[PDB]
């Protein structure tokens, strides 16, 4: 098996060895430098695709160093199209035990060879047999394999007694009280408290601190632990020792958005669950539903991330869809564990709707729509030490201590917290105004909650749900009616028939915005648009957002002019993000525009594949959907770091990983084959027979 | 004959390619047309045999050029030059061998369009190999014979093979290399490779899984050559 | 001239034309002077490449023969493979006899340095071993015995004249333990010799020494 997991793949003369003395000391440098030129003829292409050729790598480290010496000219431990080497390397054949060789040609197969050798070295191998099929692998098959079989595992976390201290460790706050790792525990979780204490005493070098949270978690308290930050406890289950039966606790698993993260995040987790279900890693997706229930129960809300300085802040809500898709994958009504899970998730969803999203201060009483408007006092402590200094002329201590009050600062920081909770940190759609906007984003997602909560009440609560908090009774018809109210309020305040956009509506000054955003497509995803509204959005909104690589986060017109005073922001034109693609693909599908999704997915899939092929298998946080050569280069705000790896990239990025697997589901065989051969959209579309042009809405 | 085939498959496994040539040679001499598998066995045999001399010729040529730039180097150069001369002799003999099998047996008896394109392309290949190193009139006879063989292959490939066929794409790739490297015509080379790449896009779905993988790698070489030729 | 023959041997290695590399170095070794260490490596590399590709073809041909033996009603393919293998065995015999005869007539007798003594006898033990890999009957017995004697004689000089970190001595122990494991089928002596030569090397003081010790530990692991 040439495509087994590297753990397997790298875990007579093929065994017993004698001295290798096949090369004289004069051979490499006796005549100076003598590099062969790559041949561009067809040559051995037929043997490469059909021969089942295998290599003998006698010395993994020697071959690695040769390949980097010849092919990595910028010395970044990567073989990319910007390297200026000869693009050919001889490797010994397996059947001749290295005494004869063939040529590996081209940036892509040489980069794969670099990767395979680097990975073999990581497993301690210093001599290997290597299938050519593992280095001439079709790039679409290769990235899918790596996402499904290697990236999710590396993105997976699971708290146990031996890693709590490391997972809790945090570096964003440089106070004395943040030197040690710390874990905060809900006041009514004493089994979990004792577990983390036990974890501390077993690893005393970490100096892990364990603290009970108060019975009631206020904005005042969260500010009070700015200098003593901690990880937050998540859901756990009981585990037993095989020999003794001693009980310990082990956390449900979860996925992080990127390898440098140890925290469970908010809206990433739903997009990741979608990719995880495709990879049959259902336990990880279910684990995060468990944690989101735990957070809602014990912290009042789904958290941006599970640390204390986030206790007042949420993120865009997807719990009812997340619960539904996991429920189905687990077997639906036929599985009583899945039925119980769905009930606990929808109970938690109903609490979240009522006491976070449609409660003050997020609820706009006049319009009834909601704003990203979190509570919380003072200056956010987790940012860089000087991040807010340009907005500080008089001090920090006296402002947080409430000694000196300043309502223009309070509005500044309120918008800052709201920008983070919106997920879109940062964009000129939200700078200085976010907490006053009733976005199409959030209220589309609440429409989804209402429709989904209505179906759940009808089918699992005998059409009569009783709030455990206020003991009210609600029916599916009541929730369908709240959705209808919402659907008509959104159209009233947000729908712009002339542009075909839904615009965020500002609730303080009581006027609609004109910022053109890709989140307009969330009205399709959530199902609230009408046929006529969807049709004008496809006709007039989509041409303003559909770029080479997919949907820009906003139009170039709305973002406005960029200068030194007004730098680029990462959730604006020309950048494209995986959540905007995924929600838009399914939204358009819902309304009969699958043919449009196909085109948009081909654009996004080509852009990710091109970067994968040409740049050493990289996967990146977000893309430039207008950039043709290196769309993975994004220098906005803090820029992409997915390029900082040596030899082989290890994880990618959660929802970007998921977006590639999900997008491929739309591609038929002709389109998969054209992506595999690196055919740009302009050439793929223009090659279609006029009948097949219709499959991509052209 | 069925024996000679089996013994060619064995020699390939042993990577003893001059024996692979012998077995495939007597098979191509007997009157019967070759299957797909048999003509690929013949091509792999001869290409591996000439390929070793081509690589040797090129590394010895570079050594020779390096040496003739040194002062007072006439003695080393004539050793190098005479060693290169022995490699050129085998190059022409291997080429003439396959070229005679093509001219007298395989090109006359070819009845399908595939086989006809396959063999005219091989013929263009080996005249091209002769043009790479031959002096004076022999270079010109090989240069012209190579063009004429690729031309004939292209005419037949245009009417008998779909634009995505591995054999057609491979023909355009090798023909484009001839234009660039032998005739020194970067405009003809660039456009031929570009037209061939593009024309293969529309019908990628009609190919078997194994043919799609052959055409993918061929198109990779077309792309990468285009990158080089547009500096 | 002798200098031209060395130059043409280096040029033939660049061309990976090893049969020709053998001809040039065979004439250098058969005429007069003792070989320098560089000329001794050129000779050794020339034959190891010529014999090495033949040995690899031989192992794959034999592996295929073994599969086709256990197929039903296959006598005709089995005759074909066996006949093909015999052609390779003939080449193996001609090549090994060629270098052995050069070792016996010229290289071993003219060896003054003790290091080149261990080199040439280890080489003789190697090529008798390659014969014993495929030979049968009394020709196998004769190759085994002459291989053991060359290795034993090489070990005595190296044990008393080369540091246990020297590559030529470590290399000798590696190949000699292989002779024990593969030819004489004495896994105990293979293990013991390999262990001891690793130990007496790890018991004291270059990349080339550590590579061979690596191969000694690898075989040792496998054999256990
Ligand atoms: O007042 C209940 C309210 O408080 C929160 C967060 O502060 O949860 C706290 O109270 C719960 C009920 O006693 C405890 O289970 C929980 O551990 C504690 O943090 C919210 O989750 C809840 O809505
Ligand atoms: O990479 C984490 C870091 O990025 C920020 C802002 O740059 O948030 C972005 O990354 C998150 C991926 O987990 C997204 O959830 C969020 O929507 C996105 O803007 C920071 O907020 C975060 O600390
Ligand atoms: O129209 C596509 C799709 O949208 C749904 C809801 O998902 O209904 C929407 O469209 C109708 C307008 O044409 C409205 O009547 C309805 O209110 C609106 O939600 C589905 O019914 C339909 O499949
Ligand atoms: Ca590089």
């Amino acid at each position: 098996d040439p495509f087994s997991n590297a753990e397997v793949y790298y875990g007579n003369r093929t065994r017993t060895m004698s001295v290798f003395d096949n090369v004289s000391p004069f051979k490499k440098t006796g005549f100076g430098k003598l590099q062969q030129t790559r041949r561009g003829s067809e040559d051995d292409t037929y043997s490469s695709s059909q021969g089942n050729r295998r290599f003998f790598i006698e010395d993994v480290d020697k071959t690695l160093n040769e390949l980097l010496a010849a092919e990595d000219t910028d010395k970044n431990y990567q073989i990319t199209i910007e390297d200026t080497g000869p693009k050919v390397l001889k490797v010994g054949t397996a059947n001749s035990y290295g005494y004869k060789h063939i040529n590996i040609r081209g940036t892509y197969m040489l980069s794969n060879l670099l990767q395979e050798l680097t990975i073999a070295k990581s497993f301690g191998r210093h001599q290997i047999f290597l299938d050519e099929a593992r280095i001439n692998e079709n790039p679409v098959n290769r990235l899918s394999r790596l996402i499904n079989t290697q990236f999710w595992n590396s993105l997976t976390r699971r708290v146990d007694l031996n890693n709590v201290g490391e997972i809790a460790k945090d570096t964003k706050i440089d106070t004395p009280g943040a030197k040690n790792p710390r874990i905060y525990v809900p006041y009514d979780c004493p089994e979990q408290y004792e577990f983390y204490v036990q974890a501390s005493q077993m690893h005393p070098s970490l100096k892990l601190e364990v603290e009970y949270l108060p019975k009631k978690i206020t904005a005042e308290y969260v500010k009070s632990v700015n200098d003593t930050p901690g990880l937050l406890a998540l859901a756990m289950e009981e585990h037993f020792n095989p020999s003794t039966g001693e009980k310990t606790l082990i956390g449900y698993p979860y996925a992080v958005p990127g390898g440098r993260f140890n925290e469970l995040y908010g809206w990433d987790s739903y997009m990741m669950a979608l990719g995880l279900l495709e990879a049959n890693k259902t336990d990880v997706a279910r684990g995060m539903v468990e944690h989101f229930i735990f957070e809602i129960n014990h912290y009042g809300k789904i958290l941006n991330a599970n640390r204390s300085y986030y206790l007042c802040r949420s993120q865009p809500p997807f719990l009812t869809e997340m619960a539904l898709v996991v429920f189905k994958k687990l077997g639906g009504r036929s599985n009583p564990d899945a039925v119980d899970l769905l009930k606990r998730a929808f109970q938690a969803s109903i609490k979240e709707y009522k006491t976070v999203w449609t409660a003050s201060p997020r609820l706009d009483p006049e319009t009834g729509l909601s704003r990203y408007h979190p509570n919380g006092l003072g200056i956010p402590p987790e940012t860089e030490s000087d991040h807010f200094d340009t907005v500080l002329l008089p001090f920090k201590q006296l402002y947080n201590d409430g000694k000196i009050k300043e309502p223009k600062l309070d509005e500044f920081f309120l918008h800052d917290r709201g920008v983070r909770e919106s997920g879109h940190d940062t964009t000129y759609r939200f700078e200085g105004v976010c907490a006053y906007l009733a976005t199409i984003d959030l209220n589309s997602l609440l429409y989804k909650y209402e429709i989904d909560i209505a179906d759940f009440i009808k089918e699992f609560c005998d059409d009569k749900y009783e709030d455990p908090l206020d003991h009210s009774i609600t029916t599916s018809a009541m929730w369908k009616e709240m959705a209808k109210i919402r659907q008509e309020k959104i159209t009233k305040y947000m729908w712009d028939d002339e542009s075909g956009f839904f615009f965020d509506y500002n609730t303080k000054i009581k006027h609609r915005t004109s910022y053109e955003s890709a989140t307009t497509f969330w009205a399709l995803w959530a199902g609230l648009a009408t046929k006529e509204q969807a049709q004008k959005m496809v006709e007039k909104a989509l041409p303003k957002l559909e770029m080479l690589g997919g949907l820009a986060a906003c139009t170039e017109r709305s973002r406005g002019p960029i200068s030194i005073s007004r730098p680029i922001r990462q959730w604006d034109y020309p950048f494209g993000w995986a959540p905007h693609q995924i929600l838009a693909w399914e939204g358009l599908r819902s309304y009969g525009y699958l043919t449009v999704t196909n085109r948009l997915a081909y654009r996004w899939l080509f852009m990710m594949t091109k970067a994968f092929v040409d740049y050493n298998g990289i996967v990146v946080e977000k893309y430039d959907v207008t950039r043709g050569t290196d769309p993975h280069r994004v220098e906005a705000e803090y820029g992409n770091q997915g390029a900082d790896f040596k030899g082989a990239a290890t994880e990618g990025f959660g929802w970007v990983n998921a977006s590639y697997i999900l997008g491929l589901k739309y591609m038929n065989s002709h389109a998969r084959r054209a992506l595999g051969a690196c055919i740009p959209p302009i050439s793929f579309f223009s090659s279609l027979r006029p009948q097949e042009r219709n499959l991509y809405g052209l | 004959r069925e024996d000679s085939v089996y013994l060619a498959k064995l020699a390939e496994q042993a990577e003893r390619y001059e024996e692979m040539v012998e077995n495939m040679k007597t098979v191509a001499s007997s009157g019967q047309e070759l299957s797909v598998e048999e003509r690929n066995l013949l091509s792999v045999a001869y290409k591996n045999v000439i390929g070793a001399r081509r690589a040797s010729w090129r590394i010895v040529s570079s050594i020779e050029q390096k040496e003739e730039s040194k002062e007072k180097s006439e003695h080393q150069v004539e050793l190098i030059c005479s060693y290169r001369s022995k490699i050129e002799t085998e190059l022409t003999k291997i080429s003439d061998d396959i070229l005679s099998v093509l001219d007298s047996h395989l090109i006359p008896s070819a009845t399908t369009g595939e086989s006809k394109v396959f063999y005219y392309k091989m013929k263009g290949d080996y005249h091209r190999y002769l043009a790479e190193f031959s002096s004076g009139d022999a270079r010109e006879k090989a240069t012209n014979a190579s063009l004429e063989a690729y031309k004939t292959a292209s005419e037949i490939a245009t009417t008998e093979l779909p634009p995505t066929h591995p054999i057609r794409l491979g023909l355009a790739l090798n023909f484009s290399v001839f234009y660039y490297e032998i005739q020194n015509s970067p405009d003809k080379a660039c456009h031929l490779a570009k037209q061939a790449f593009d024309d293969a896009i529309a019908e990628l779905d009609t190919l078997s899984e194994e043919s799609y993988k052959d055409s993918t790698l061929i198109m990779q070489l077309l792309r990468d050559n285009l990158t080089l030729w547009t500096s």
